[PDB]
RNA sequence: AAACUGCGAAUGGCUCAUUAAAUCAGUUAUGGUUCCUUUGGUCGCUCGUACUUGGAUAACUGUGGUAAUUCUAGAGCUAAUACAUGCCGACGGGCGCUGACCCCCUUCGCGGGGGGGAUGCGUGCAUUUAUCAGUGGUGACUCUAGAUAACCUCGGGCCGAUCGCACGCCGGCGGCGACGACCCAUUCGAACGUCUGCCCUAUCAACUUUCGAUGGUAGUCGCCGUGCCUACCAUGGUGACCACGGGUGACGGGGAAUCAGGGUUCGAUUCCGGAGAGGGAGCCUGAGAAACGGCUACCACAUCCAAGGAAGGCAGCAGGCGCGCAAAUU
């Protein structure tokens, strides 16, 4: 799955830009490719569209199936799978456990 | 008089002018009750806002204007507007180096009801202070003194 | 306590209105 | 923004008045609610102090008043016929204070009937149809039927209201602010109200 | 000015306070509380100014964190607190307790009070309505609401509060007669039997107190705070009983008390 | 530590450009509004998984892009007083509307009633609208409280799924706090009004009224009063008592210099009030800003660049240049 990516100035891929090239948007709370500084602001920003074209400095993509052979070193590893659930719903949840 | 001259229904919002009538309810006659309140501070309700059919939301005492602040008196100088005048305030201010004074006035316009007909340039209204009624109206006439003359 | 009060209120206030009964109807009488 | 200070205006004596600061946020205004009839769909603005105005932008059913019988009412808005302040807005259908509207007089003709024994409307002089005769007539008993006769005598509706209950549709006023609260609610026309604007509507046609 | 303001300046501090106008630039801006600004006295002032319990407002801090200040029966660790007219501040540690009450010259006295009137204050009710079913309500000087008072408490009259309860005990009319201090304005401090009450509608009621001593004066009827009932005071007076000396007066006492003394 | 969350950043400080009934001062009003916070009151008043519900996302691990910024993109986790849901009780009931039914009197001579009574609907407080009657209050309410008929916002209102300390039974009960939420109380205010007062100028005498100028009616908008803005209507409103226009090296006042009694001149300047942040304009957040040590654009100026792009606002404290007769330590 296409997962977004930079182009060749680093400028990030926004997913609702349906264009090829770079815009300028008024990015607020809740956007990707900003983080406010402040609450309530917002700034002007350049998000390179969501289409892929052959002018990306980098392309992100999540395997979602598997295919018939490994990766030497991106599907053949093992996995720490750090930390475990921390709310009491969530633990009995994962475990089956009774309510009591 | 017909007090329906405006696109609206003019109506006091306070009446219920339309509660049910039946046999038992009209022997002759509708009967419409009249909202008035009496303003504080001695002032008398006219008797013409008790018995009248105008309807003036900005009337003293048939309204929705509450008299409070200041209560001053002027000379009724120009009647031209629709229930609004201009009265004139004569003052002296003091000029201190002369030790002397000089004549100034001011312009007020002042709301008045349909309560006061005949009312005359040169009257002595006292008027009463209430919230902004439009641009420059911050004044209800309350009484009115018909000038020296009444014969 | 709103029970509490709301009865102590009402106790206070019916014994102020007797007294004040019992004023107007000596006023009235002298 | 839109503005609602003073010192834009001219003077009273008629000198032109300068500025002298800019614009401040609590003198700001926005644009009007223009409260069309349709499914009901209503913004909320956060106004000052942090307060919620209910900026309503569709509306087709308010909470109106036949005054006469205390019968307060949920009931769908049809249409709008008079606009005392501009035509135009009757022209573009658009709700606002004091604005005479054409409501569904069914609730209405409901409590009408239920309140029964008054004299004959549409109850059997345009429609005859049953599951509504068990509402109408029943089978009472001494008490009931006697309360029922007792509210007969007076149960009286006045000419105007009875045609517009055999039209379908009542006349009404909206007494409150959609543009500010959110709700087209108002009162049934009766009496002198009722003629006068009934006379009004005439005379624009 | 963008919304509220949180400093107050020192020479624009209320003068009763008595501060210097060369000890900093700005004075303690009293907190939001049961008192106005210009007619409360903030708590440092009290423990740093008036009782030279604290050198500075850290000293202050700390006293007041030790929690050791109680204002009304209530420990308050704000020290900028607004304690004002009728308040009772108890200071257990050292087992003392105050009155906030004024003296003739309109500032607020260090007048000790023992612990067992430290139990009880008096208040001025400011207004009374009725809400919600029929409840009355009454609403003191000190902005503290009591329902279901007694339905002769009127508006302008005093009532006794029980701190540790909060309910009211007993309460004096406003009439001729009773015992009052002037509350603000030029008075401010006095103590006298109200003698008349002009009443303006539409403006300012003028109530006339007459002094102990023969002397008369007059105030606006906000301005007033029945303290006792009859000339008999409920509350223990300070040094002066409410007495306004004249300037010649009050020489002379202070030659008379430095002949006795040196 | 970091980070999410909460709060503050709307105060302070600087400056005097604008500004001539504007600001400002004294006086008064809000019965025409809003109000974070503090303080006090209200907070089982609602008859219809709860021995605790759901989904994420930071911090962290890991892979990165850009010459460049307090730029940020994928991936793997995991919290809440973030976000979002949502009950048990007191809940026995009680009331108001509805009316399948049961014993009798006018000597039970249709007729006229005297009562009991089944099942169903609605119910705190906010809110919106119509109607009714007349706890407490004001000089005065269309106030407050009460009664009734209904309504109750997808962007939906409150009625607590929160936290600490001290604690003891077959399990039950419970102290003292922290925090949070409607609402009522003018605590701090703010806003908008009343009355009176301001320098020079007539080589400025008529101004406003088109595109609101004065008022009336209905509304819109607004936190609210209001030509505030619309529609219709009327023809108004100000002026030799100086309107209107122009000038000001004009922020206003407290106040300062000088002065026999009068007065003259000054007040950028530490206190109060107003305004502004290079000039205009428009907004977000928020209780509070038309905020500039916030954002967005344009105009002027201007910084870095690998030319793709990025970033800016000292009338804050120092400091520099310029300007000047004229003013200090990075």
């Amino acid at each position: 799955r296409i997962s977004g990516g930079n182009d060749k100035q680093g400028f990030p891929m926004k997913q609702g830009v349906l264009t090829h090239g770079r815009v300028r948007l008024l990015l607020s709370k809740g956007h990707s490719c900003y983080r406010p500084r402040r609450t309530g602001e917002r700034k002007r920003k350049s998000v390179r569209g969501c289409i892929v074209d052959a002018n990306l400095s980098v392309l992100n993509l999540v395997i979602v199936k598997k295919g018939e052979k490994d990766i030497p070193g991106l599907t053949d590893t093992t996995v720490p799978r750090r930390l475990g659930p921390k709310r009491a719903s969530r633990i009995r949840k994962l475990f089956n456990l009774s309510k009591e | 008089a017909d007090i329906q001259t405006e696109r609206a229904y003019q109506k006091q919002p306070t009446i219920f002018q339309n509660k049910k009538r039946v046999l038992l309810g009209e022997t002759g006659k509708e009967k419409l009750p009249r909202y008035y309140k009496n303003i504080g501070l001695g002032f008398k309700t006219p008797k013409e806002a008790i018995e009248g059919t105008y309807i003036d939301k900005k009337c003293p005492f048939t309204g929705n204007v509450s008299i409070r602040g200041r209560i001053l008196s002027g000379v009724v100088t120009k009647m031209k507007m629709q229930r609004t005048i201009v009265i004139r305030r004569d003052y002296l201010h003091y000029i201190r180096k002369y030790n002397r004074f000089e004549k100034r006035h001011k312009n007020m316009s002042v709301h008045l009801s349909p309560c006061f007909r005949d009312v005359q340039i040169g009257d002595i209204v006292t008027v009463g202070e209430c919230r902004p009624l439009s641009k420059t109206v911050r004044f209800n006439v309350l009484k009115v003194t018909k000038a020296a003359g009444t014969k | 306590k709103n029970k509490e009060e709301a009865a102590e209120y009402a106790k206070l206030l019916a014994k102020r209105m007797k007294e004040a009964r019992e004023k107007r109807q000596e006023q009235i009488a002298k | 923004g839109i503005s609602r200070d003073n010192w834009h205006k001219r003077r009273k004596t008629g000198g032109k008045r300068k500025p002298y600061h800019k614009k401040r946020k609590y003198e700001l205004g926005r644009p009007a609610a223009n409260t069309k009839i349709g499914p009901r769909r209503i913004h909320t603005v956060r106004v000052r102090g942090g307060n919620k105005k209910y900026r309503a932008l569709r509306l087709d059913v308010g909470n109106f008043s036949w005054g006469s019988e205390c019968c307060t009412r949920k009931t769908r808005i049809i249409d709008v016929v008079y606009n005392a302040s501009n035509n135009e807005l009757v022209r573009t259908k658009t709700l606002v204070k004091n604005c005479i509207v054409l409501i569904d007089s069914t609730p209405y003709r409901q409590w009408y009937e239920s309140h029964y024994a008054l004299p004959l409307g549409r109850k059997k002089g345009a429609k005859l149809t049953p599951e509504e005769e068990e509402i109408l007539n029943k089978k009472r008993s001494k008490k009931i039927q006697k309360k029922y006769d007792e509210r007969k005598k007076n149960a009286k509706i006045s000419s105007l209201l009875e045609e517009q209950f055999q039209q379908g549709k009542l006349l009404a006023c909206i007494a409150s602010r959609p543009g500010q609260c959110g709700r087209a609610d108002g009162y049934v026309l009766e009496g002198k109200e009722l003629e006068f604007y009934l006379r009004k509507i005439k005379a624009r046609k | 000015a963008r919304g509220p303001k949180k400093h107050l300046k020192r020479v624009a501090a209320p003068k009763h306070w008595m501060l210097d106008k060369l000890t900093g630039v700005f004075a303690p801006r009293p907190s939001t509380g049961p008192h106005k600004l210009r007619e409360c006295l903030p708590l440092i002032i009290f423990l740093r100014n008036r009782l030279k319990y604290a050198l500075t407002g850290d000293e202050v801090k700390k006293i007041c964190m030790q929690r050791f200040i109680k204002i009304d029966g209530k420990v308050r660790t704000d020290i900028t607190y607004p304690a004002g007219f009728m308040d009772v501040i108890s200071i257990d540690k050292t087992g003392e307790n105050f009155r906030l009450i004024y003296d003739t010259k309109g500032r607020f006295a260090v007048h000790r009070i023992t612990p067992e009137e430290a139990k009880y204050k008096l208040c001025k009710v400011r207004k009374i309505f009725v809400g919600t079913k029929g409840i009355p309500h009454l609403v003191t000087h000190d902005a503290r609401t009591i329902r279901y008072p007694d339905p002769l408490i009127k508006v302008n009259d005093t009532i006794q509060i029980d701190l540790e309860t909060g309910k009211i005990t007993d309460f004096i009319k406003f009439d001729t007669g009773n015992l009052c201090m002037v509350t603000g304005g030029a008075n401010l401090g006095r103590i006298g039997v109200i003698t008349n009450r002009e009443r303006h509608p539409g403006s300012f009621d003028v109530v006339h107190v007459k002094d102990a001593n023969g002397n008369s004066f007059a105030t606006r009827l906000s301005n007033i705070f029945v303290i006792g009932k009859g000339n008999k005071p409920w509350i223990s007076l300070p040094r002066g009983k409410g007495i306004r000396l004249t300037i010649a007066e009050e020489r002379d006492k202070r030659l008379a008390a430095k002949q006795s003394s040196g």
